[PDB]
């Protein structure tokens, strides 16, 4: 408290009226961790699979170049 | 053969048989025959096992025979390199790519091989 200014470095600072805000702090950790979700998904399901994919019959190809026939 | 002995140790280098297949390809339009699955003679088969054959080492002294193996467009899959590998104990094989690095000698650790 000073004077003409207030600060309030709140370790959880919600604004709330009772301490019952269990019931959307754990929605926000269920968003948190679904968004998680995506990222490892997409992440993995889009790359490492198309990953593999693009890296399918590469050399197969490069040798059958010199091929004259 | 060597009085009180045998034949001595012979040393073969073949320069480019690849040069004498050329030329049967070049006769044998003109030969009256027919085209084989490229062009060449369709006789290149015989002809080249007819030359291999009277190239061994017998009871008889020892021959040893180097061959030059120019390949055509660089590929293994013509007819006469794959023909070539039923005749070559000792198979050394050279690549671009190897030369592309810088890396000479150039030949490749793989294909080249050897019964020994």
């Amino acid at each position: 408290v000073q004077p003409h200014v207030v600060t309030v470095l709140a370790d959880t600072a919600i604004r709330a009226d009772n301490l019952d805000e269990a019931a959307i702090l754990e929605a926000r950790k269920n968003a948190e961790q679904l968004l998680a979700n995506q990222k490892s998904d997409l992440d993995s399901a889009a790359a490492l699979a198309a990953l593999a994919e693009t890296a399918a019959q590469l050399e197969t190809i490069r040798k059958i170049k010199n091929r004259a026939q | 053969k060597d009085e009180n002995g045998k034949g001595r140790d012979v040393l073969l280098f073949v320069d480019n048989i690849y040069r004498y297949t050329l030329a049967g390809t070049e006769v044998s339009a003109l030969l009256g025959r027919m085209p084989s699955a490229v062009g060449y003679q369709p006789t290149l088969a015989e002809e080249m096992g007819v030359l291999q054959e009277r190239i061994t080492s017998t009871k008889s002294g020892s021959i040893t025979s180097i061959q030059a193996v120019y390949v055509p467009a660089d590929d293994l899959t013509d007819p006469s390199p794959a023909t070539t590998f039923a005749h070559l104990d000792a198979t050394v094989v050279l690549s671009r790519d190897i030369a592309s690095s810088g890396i000479y000698p150039a030949i490749d650790p793989l294909d080249s091989t050897s019964r020994q």
